[PDB]
RNA sequence: UGUAACGGGGCUAAACCAUGCACCGAAGCUGCGGCAGCGACGCUUAUGCGUUGUUGGGUAGGGGAGCGUUCUGUAAGCCUGCGAAGGUGUGCUGUGAGGCAUGCUGGAGGUAUCAGAAGUGCGAAUGCUGACAUAAGUAACGAUAAAGCGGGUGAAAAGCCC
RNA sequence: CCCGGCGAGGGGAGUGAAAAAGAACCUGAAACCGUGUACGUACAAGCAGUGGGAGCACGCUUAGGCGUGUGACUGCGUACC
């Protein structure tokens, strides 16, 4: 029982119960949501996607805290040419926990 | 103070 | 019962007392001794001392009874070094570095 | 003839992969005096092979 | 969620016999060369070995096109004073005939450690059986 | 007033120091050293980020490949079905199903042939 | 710095850096390449600057009523104790104070008193208008301040 | 110098011509999240939001905004032997220069805030001073007039004494 | 008090808040040199990292392809001024 879904510019492959660290959405820490753009869904057997999205699949989750990731050293250098400049980075996500897949 | 053959012209001069 | 002993500014190098250190560390007392007595090098004579020091430590001062007794730890830092000069010709100066060496023996049981 | 480079420290290393020493173990007991020794060496005490030879 | 990787200490591999017979040489090594990697599978590993061990048989009558037969040239160096032997392709069958498989292959397998290692797997055989019941080899075409 | 300096000196260069643990005899333990070695490892990951997009991508594109030639079809053939199986979309490393279930693998290949014929 | 000028060493020749004088900042013991001297940081300030900045200030401590003015303000003898006691009664600890005239006593006391200070009416400075937490000032004085600033 | 005039394997199509449909492929385009300048429009103007369009490679160099260091005030305040500075780790935080916290060490000073002033930031200059590497336990131990043994002394004698 | 050459140096004892303040003495950084442990390393070729990444040791967590250390194998990759 797996199914699959768009929601940070990008797809996964996910199991109910599963955690997921996905793009940040707008959806206060403890609320629930519904990812409508579901790609694929599988059991015995498997619903892939006539145009993109099967109809009747909707994957409901609830947000489970915001946070930043670990920060990444942007590092720019240029040889012989007095140039260089160095920059922080850090990113923001949002983590659901999947309780959803209905098929 | 300097070497012996840096002082030494033979050695020293050798590509005109 | 650790109990240690050491040299302090003994005249060798230290890559000179190692090699003679290298040969001992680990031996039961009673074997390094033998090993040492019949290893002709001046950094045995040393390093014979200080473990001769550091039984005679750990006899009088902690427990004792050398005959359970092993060179479980032994180190030779690299001391301070005497500078000298000499010179070797035209008029030039050499350094040279009499070096020194901080033999260090730890000889307990266990 | 010199270095281009400072050879590094595990270089040095290497180099005296073969310096080191070896012990002994072939230290032999005098079957008059009890004595170790060198083997096919006189004692301390001036005793080779059980006889005494040498009063020193 | 990271994606796969295979690991060495859990591949399948599994054996085969090929018959190089009137097979071309080259379009030959290709599918060895690619069934040695591992291409084949959940390859998604360059850095593992996922290939499968497959053994060559009849590599002396291994065919090859064109005038190569007499042609190709097969060249190495002994390091030496002036060492550049040669050898053409039928003389290097008559000595020695599973070498032209062999580089063939090691050839198109990749570059270094691993690739050295994947050559391993490849067993050449000059005649027609081989001694290798043991692994229960099973044959395959192309 | 005079500037002792120094204190913020080290501070600098321990800085360094800490970035470059690991590396390899000088790279680790020599300043001017260290933050060459510091900088460059910090271009390569700059690259490698972008890198890291094409190196996958073409892992996933790989066995892809076996997969849709286990089930009798070109990469080629197999993205172009599911390109023309009416519409639908669907990530290349998603195309995991690959690896952990094949049937559902094959079912996706059926589905693009069908579109092909 | 103190040395001689001889050059250290050849221009040439030897395997060292140029080298000119032993008195070079690049060099150790002597140097310090922009040495400062001694020198004056006096500003200008326009007259009519500083008045329009009292005027500010004044103006600012009676909106915070933090200037408090009185008739006559004077201790009975040069005893500091005495102006402790005054102040005391009066609610005050940090005080400015700009008497009439000034006397002998109300300056002897208080010269001890650390955030209390007296001055005399043309005494009276931009930083301490500020600095107190309180300026007292006699009415006497005020008058004196409403016409030196005009 | 060695195949050495497809990068190699190898190729009779895996070469060349034509037509056609695939697909791979970049930091280009798009998608999701984020920052900043300039716009406009709406919320609302000692503005900041929300959109939204757009711009953001860069040497010489011009412009803008900042971090931190020493020292004056603020400060007879505040922190500090229930542990200051410095040293060494660790966690967190900022776009960065950084900051905050704290363990260990240390054993006496440190100073928010807002202003003020500069001996204010180092990898290079065959820069300066000191310390420490390297070659290396390598060359060498200074006339090729030459040493041998016995006995003393001594912790130890090829070298001293007889 | 003990080892040692009535040595050097050291270990105890004792003083002291502290001896790790012992006179080569406040703090005690860095180059540089060792001892100990974990992991890698004797079929492998290059600015020594970086993206990937198994194994091992260790902590986790209740697992859950998690933190730390190491880094087989692998894509890319010729330091600075
Ligand atoms: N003695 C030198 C000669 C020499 C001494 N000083 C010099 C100066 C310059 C040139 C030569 C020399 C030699 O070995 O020949
Ligand atoms: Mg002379
Ligand atoms: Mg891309
Ligand atoms: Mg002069
Ligand atoms: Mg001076
Ligand atoms: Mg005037
Ligand atoms: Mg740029
Ligand atoms: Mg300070
Ligand atoms: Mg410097
Ligand atoms: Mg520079
Ligand atoms: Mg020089
Ligand atoms: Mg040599
Ligand atoms: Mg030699
Ligand atoms: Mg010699
Ligand atoms: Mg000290
Ligand atoms: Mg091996
Ligand atoms: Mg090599
Ligand atoms: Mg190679």
């Amino acid at each position: 029982m797996y199914a699959v879904f768009q929601s940070g510019g990008k797809q996964h492959r996910v199991s109910e119960g599963q955690t997921v660290r996905l793009e940040k959405l707008d959806i206060a820490t403890g609320e629930t949501v519904e990812f409508a753009e579901v790609l694929m869904i599988a059991n015995g057997e498997e619903v892939k996607i006539g145009v993109p999205f099967v109809d009747g699949g909707v994957i409901k989750a609830e947000v489970v805290a915001h946070g930043r990731g670990e920060k990444v050293k942007i590092v720019k250098f240029r040889r012989r040419k007095h140039y260089r400049k160095q920059q922080g980075h850090r990113q923001w996500f949002t983590d659901v926990k999947i309780t959803g897949i209905s098929a | 103070t300097s070497k012996w053959f840096n002082i030494d012209n033979k050695i020293v001069d050798h590509r005109p | 019962m650790e109990t240690i002993a050491k040299h302090r500014h003994a005249r060798s190098s230290a890559q000179k007392v190692r090699l003679v250190a290298d040969l001992i560390r680990g031996k039961k007392v009673s074997q390094a001794l033998d090993i040492l007595t019949y290893t002709n090098k001046k950094a045995a004579v040393l390093v014979k001392k200080v473990l001769e020091s550091a039984i005679a430590n750990a006899e009088h001062n902690d427990g004792a009874d050398i005959d359970d007794l092993k060179v479980t730890k032994i180190f030779v830092d690299e001391g301070p070094s005497m500078k000298r000069i000499m010179p070797r010709a035209k008029g030039r100066a050499d350094r040279i570095l009499k070096r020194t060496s901080h033999i260090t023996v730890v000889v307990s049981d266990r | 003839a010199v270095q281009q480079n400072k050879p590094t420290r595990s270089k040095r290393g290497m180099r005296r992969s073969h310096d080191a020493l070896t012990a002994v173990t072939s230290l032999s007991v005098d079957k008059t005096s009890g004595e170790k020794h060198l083997r096919h060496h006189i004692t301390a005490d001036g005793y080779y092979r059980g006889r005494k030879v040498i009063a020193k | 969620m990271k994606t796969f990787t295979a690991k060495p200490e859990t591949v399948k591999r599994d054996w085969y016999v090929v018959d190089a017979t009137g097979k071309t040489l080259g379009r030959l090594a290709t599918e060895l060369a690619r069934r040695l990697r591992g291409k084949h599978k959940a390859e998604y590993t360059p850095h593992v070995d996922t290939g499968d061990y497959i053994i060559v048989l009849n590599a002396d009558k291994v065919a090859v096109t064109g005038n190569k037969r007499t042609d190709k040239v097969y060249y190495h160096h002994t390091g030496h004073i002036g060492g550049i032997k040669q050898a053409t392709f039928e003389e290097m069958i008559a000595r020695r005939p599973e070498r032209v498989i062999e580089i063939a292959v090691k050839g198109m397998l990749p570059k270094g450690p691993l690739g050295r290692a994947m050559f391993r797997k490849l067993k050449v055989y000059a005649g027609n059986e081989h001694n290798h019941a043991a692994q229960q080899p099973q044959v395959l075409d192309i | 007033a005079r500037v002792k300096r120094g204190v913020i000196a080290r501070a600098r260069h321990k800085k360094i120091l800490k970035q470059a643990k690991g590396y390899y005899g000088a790279r680790s333990r020599v300043y001017r050293v260290a933050f060459q070695a510091v900088i460059k490892a910090g271009q390569y990951a700059y690259r490698d980020r972008r890198q890291r997009k094409r190196q996958f991508r073409q892992l996933w594109i790989a066995r892809i490949n076996a997969a849709a030639r286990q089930n009798g079809i070109s990469y080629s053939k197999f993205i172009n079905g599911l390109k023309k199986a009416s519409v639908e979309i669907d990530r290349k490393i998603l195309a995991d199903i690959a690896v952990f279930d094949k049937v559902a693998f094959t079912a996706l290949v059926e589905k693009a042939k069908a579109a092909l014929a | 710095v103190t040395g001689s000028g001889k050059k250290p060493w050849r221009q040439k020749g030897t395997g060292r850096a140029r080298s000119g004088s032993i008195k070079s900042p690049i060099w150790r013991s002597g140097g310090v390449t922009f040495a400062a001297r001694p020198q004056d940081h006096s500003q200008k300030v326009n007259k009519k600057m500083y008045r329009g900045a009292l005027k500010s200030i004044l103006s600012e401590l009676v909106r915070q009523d933090r200037l408090i003015v009185v008739e006559k303000f004077s201790v009975e003898a040069p005893k500091t104790k005495l102006l402790a006691q005054k102040l005391k009664d009066m609610a005050l600890e940090d005080v400015l104070i700009i008497t009439g005239e000034l006397d002998e006593n109300l300056f002897l006391a208080a010269r001890n008193l650390h955030k209390v200070d007296v001055r005399d009416a043309t005494g009276i400075d931009p930083v301490s208008l500020i600095a107190f937490d309180k300026v007292v000032m006699t009415a006497d004085a005020v008058k004196q301040v409403e016409e030196m600033l005009a």
